[PDB]
RNA sequence: AGAAGACGGUCGAACUUGACUAUCUAGAGGAAGUAAAAGUCGUAACAAGGUUUCCGUAGGUGAACCUGCGGAAGGAUCAUUA
RNA sequence: GGUGACCACGGGUGACGGGGAAUCAGGGUUCGAUUCCGGAGAGGGAGCCUGAGAAACGGCUACCACAUCCAAGGAAGGCAGCAGGCGCGCAAAUUACCCACUCCCGACCCGGGGAGGUAGUGACGAAAAAUAACAAUACAGGACUCUUUCGAGGCCCUGUAAUUGGAAUGAGUCCACUUUAAAUCCUUUAACGAGGAUCCAUUGGAGGGCAAGUCUGGUGCCAGCAGCCGCGGUAAUUCCAGCUCCAAUAGCGUAUAUUAAAGUUGCUGCAGUUAAAAAGCUCGUAGUUGGAUCUUGGGAGCGGGCGUCCCCGCCCUCUCGGCGGGGCCCGAAGCGUUUACUUUGAAAAAAUUAGAGUGUUCAAAGCAGGCCCGAGCCGCCUGGAUACCGCAGCUAGGAAUAAUGGAAUAGGACCGCGGUUCUAUUUUGUUGGUUUUCGGAACUGAGGCCAUGAUUAAGAGGGACGGCCGGGGGCAUUCGUAUUGCGCCGCUAGAGGUGAAAUUCUUGGACCGGCGCAAGACGGACCAGAGCGAAAGCAUUUGCCAAGAAUGUUUUCAUUAAUCAAGAACGAAAGUCGGAGGUUCGAAGACGAUCAGAUACCGUCGUAGUUCCGACCAUAAACGAUGCCGACCGGCGAUGCGGCGGCGUUAUUCCCAUGACCCGCCGGGCAGCUUCCGGGAAACCAAAGUCUUUGGGUUCCGGGGGGAGUAUGGUUGCAAAGCUGAAACUUAAAGGAAUUGACGG
């Protein structure tokens, strides 16, 4: 079920069992590549870059027809972000919520939702501590988060 | 339910030794309280010095006087009250005797219908209440 | 969350037998389940199995011939010696007749009769009869 | 060759004092818990127990108890109609 | 600096450690002062001499505590050695004999040993085993037999009383022998030694548990019995006796510690809706536990027979292979991870345990013993095994499960080629000059090669994106009637309130009706076994602010996860503090009623409070009296949200969508009905099922009822109180679910 909430929904996406390139797809491996290296450069995020490619350009999977993941295409070239692209977004709903707490003290609630988005915000940076995606001294400071971010 | 992984061997023996002091035979003989509450001192029996004569009450259902003799060990000086077990060996006891009380059956618990009375009497002047019941021996008159 | 998989496999057909089901589904698939439900084929405790491949951990569907009776799973791997396997054998075992330990042990996943024939312990998995 | 003896040093008992820590124990008075008296006062609980009962909290009253606010049914309703 | 929730430090121990003992399905629980090993001490400390070895005490010095003699000037002490005394106690032996054995010491075949041996006391405890056997008469009994009940005897076993009725024996006296250092005891062996063979078996019971009397006489809720139920108040199956039976037996009863029983401590293996019990809720670090995936398949005669069984053999590399130059060979080096695991081997004191052998007269024991002797047997054959020895450490095989790593900015592997610095030896043998790329090691540049190097994307999780959805939260705003009060206007004597009244308001117009005004609450009906939220909880409109589940997804990351001591956030109502506001209701209080009384239920007022903001408190029957995550196990109709399909109706339009219906499907919710899934003590529960066929992971927590959620300590709080939390003592039940009856204002 989810981690911070009573829910236990199956909505998942299901890859098809043929690894196979669909043969109508004309893009080769570089076409997919400098696509995804243009779409990097205008600022979207490797989420982002799939769900684009797939609705426009015919491309089911980036790894099917390039043999190789989105992000380890970005970080080949070496336009991938430093902040990881779940944890940069972990902080950025941290510090909306912070942003709006201090305007509305009296919402108790949001303060509870906080606690829960930052305790996910460390458990992944432990994870990217330990795969030494991250430096081992990296720390989420609540104040200096809001210039990390946005 | 209770854990079942291949190194929570510490957890389960802690978890056991916490919980074996809820029950009070563990309680009891581990805590010391109760071996310094009994009046013998963890002795199976004890002497004692008779205090006085004393007649008690039985319970409810019942209506009886069970002659008891009221007793200072000789260790500790402590006061406990001691049943006299026959039909007429309360008359066998007279006023400051040696008296080798024992506990009545069950531990400190009272026992029949003797509110309180916790033990009984075996010997009086080093002579057997057994052997005065059955005329075996007498008093050392 | 899921962390025996061998552990829900087993339960699943037990479940499946004692309803009466000809056939069962058991969906993670792994070596260790492929080597037990072997070891229950050649002692005829169950029929013919199918893995299905998917690409992911796959299926398998066991065809259940009915004469099973219990296929429990001791969680805990304990470690097995040849001293001890006997007091494991009368704990779980309904008798000495019938009825398979299954421990897996340097030599492969086999049961009890075929490890102390080649004279070798190892980590109890589970038993069936 | 050398004994007694003496300065200093070092181990250091023991005594005096103080502190801390263990058990045991006296105590005017005060306030509880147990057991037996068909003792006195009422009748709070059990039936809709004659004000449904019970929980948390607060005040009040000879005593059980009463009352306010929120809650529970372990209720006396598994139900009340376009 | 070092050590700590993997429990440091501190405290307690009625703690000397271990070999071992008791109990005995397995697992365990207790016990080890005590003969073997190790340690410590010699009244408590301290300090030393000698010696190889002592911080020695049957050595010394000093102090402390006890204590002996004295002519009072001094002197001498250490039985937790053997005996033996006192004391303490419930509790434990003779001021005996000997170095004969085992060993020890010494200058030593010769001495000494309260070590030790022997004897004495010894119902600690263990082994064996007397208290009688037999025969013939009577009287029953037997499948008895002979005629087919009647009667006897060609048979067998018990029983009661008898001049029976003569056989066997020890326990006792006691001769000698033997034993022994000398004895004793035992074994031998003389003479005595059994008819109540009076040479006399006891201890506890006879209602049930639990084997045995519904006997007789006493007592009369008294005495007393009774571990628990219970007996006894005048006809006692239970007390006191007699008689008779029962149990064990030279032993039996009682008290207490402990084990089993106890699956009532539950690892195996308990429970937690209602019996005692799951934290109000969520997060969360230690701890515990974690998806799937990396060599399979093929070989040889052997071979569990290619007898397609398969002993099984499997069809790592490089270095002298030691039988500077042989194929006739097998020795040196490393592991192309590190561990856990399993098997083997080594070493693991004895005693004890299991157990091999052995007729101790049998056994407990012990480690002895057995063969022949025709007498030369001028002596032969043996044993003194073996197993177990937990955990840790060592060794060699296996590699299935489990953990851990290798190449991702290549700072990667491997083949070489450059270019770089030192250096054991060289022999360009007289030394010296030495060439020594000589042999290998120093750093570095340019290549080839690698199939060059990233498992998949969990009906695990996180994140992104899409359209929605919702009494979810905060702020602002809007509306509603009602209530209370006030201002006018009208008509009137009542109005209010109750079971009935009364307190109370009223000719000043109370109540009522009309038009307005003000304030503070509260958001009806719609409103549901509907929704949302972690719970507490959330319902007028509109706007803003962030948040969220579910669904959709051929998006992304790639194990990031589950539960979680400590810690943290939120927590109805009441309550507390400060500031606003105070319509209604209303603890306290006042009064009127009722009543036997009425500190109440009913009525009239009415303070705190109830409302808002800020700060505390942290509790509820905070409930589903029901942990979370995961899987599996029936049917049916609905409902909420999202998505996907479809005859049709409807809204508009000229068509599709799109809304509202209609019929289905999928996923996630709230539930419901039903069922012999299964469970349960049942009520009941599709979970409270998948549990003696007991083990998915992991928290908290219960151990008969009270005392008691009390006392005390600690800690939090302004307080109220919250959290943690005993014991003494008391008690045989307290409880749960269902059945029958009784009863119900
Ligand atoms: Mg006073
Ligand atoms: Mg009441
Ligand atoms: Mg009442
Ligand atoms: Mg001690
Ligand atoms: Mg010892
Ligand atoms: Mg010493
Ligand atoms: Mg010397
Ligand atoms: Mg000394
Ligand atoms: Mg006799
Ligand atoms: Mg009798
Ligand atoms: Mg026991
Ligand atoms: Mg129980
Ligand atoms: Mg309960
Ligand atoms: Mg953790
Ligand atoms: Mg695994
Ligand atoms: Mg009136
Ligand atoms: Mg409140
Ligand atoms: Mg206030
Ligand atoms: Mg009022
Ligand atoms: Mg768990
Ligand atoms: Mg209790």
């Amino acid at each position: 079920g989810r981690m911070h909430a009573p829910g236990k929904g199956l909505s998942q996406s299901a890859l098809p069992y043929r690894r196979s390139v669909p043969t109508w797809l004309k893009l080769t491996s570089d076409d997919v590549k400098e696509q995804i290296y243009k779409l990097a450069k205008k600022g979207l995020t490797p989420s982002q870059i799939g769900v684009i490619l797939r609705d426009s350009h015919g491309v089911a999977q980036v790894r099917f027809v390039t043999g190789n993941k989105i992000l380890r295409i970005l970080k080949s070239k070496g336009l991938a972000p430093d902040l990881p692209e779940d944890l940069y977004h972990l902080i950025k709903k941290a510090v909306a919520v912070r942003k709006h707490l201090e305007r509305n003290r009296k919402d108790k609630d949001a303060k509870f939702r906080l606690i829960l988005i930052e305790s996910r915000i460390h458990r992944l940076a432990r994870y990217y501590k330990t795969k030494r995606v991250l430096p081992p001294n990296w720390k989420y400071e609540s104040s200096t988060a809001s210039a990390l971010v946005a | 339910g209770k854990c079942r992984g291949l190194r929570t061997a510490r957890k389960l023996r802690s978890h056991r030794r916490d919980q074996k002091w809820h029950d009070k035979q563990y309680k009891k003989a581990h805590l010391g309280t109760a071996l310094k509450a009994n009046p013998f001192g963890g002795a199976s029996h004890a002497k004692g010095i008779v205090l006085e004569k004393v007649g008690v009450e039985a319970k409810q259902p019942n209506s009886a006087i069970r002659k008891c003799v009221r007793v200072q060990l000789i260790k500790n000086g402590k006061k406990i009250t001691a049943f006299v077990p026959n039909d007429g060996c309360l008359n066998f006891i007279e006023e400051n005797d040696e008296v080798l009380v024992a506990g009545f059956g069950r531990k400190g618990h009272a026992v029949g219908d003797i509110p309180g009375v916790r033990f009984k009497v075996v010997k009086v002047a080093n002579v057997s209440l057994l052997a005065l019941y059955k005329g075996k021996k007498e008093r050392p008159r | 969350v899921r962390m025996n998989v061998l552990a829900d496999a087993l339960k699943s057909i037990n479940n499946a037998e004692k309803r009466g089901k000809r056939q069962v589904l058991i969906r993670p698939c792994s070596k260790v389940i492929v080597r037990f439900l072997t070891v229950m084929m050649k002692h005829g405790y169950i029929g013919e199995f199918e893995i299905i491949d998917d690409h992911r951990a796959g299926k398998i569907v066991v065809n259940l011939t009915g004469r099973l009776n219990k296929c429990g799973v001791i969680s805990p791997r304990f470690d097995v010696q040849l001293k001890d396997l006997e007091k494991w054998q009368n704990n779980l075992l309904p008798s000495r007749q019938f009825g398979f330990i299954v421990l897996t042990t340097s030599a492969g996943i086999m049961d009890h009769e075929e490890a102390r024939r080649k004279h070798t312990g190892g980590k109890i998995l589970g038993f069936f009869f």
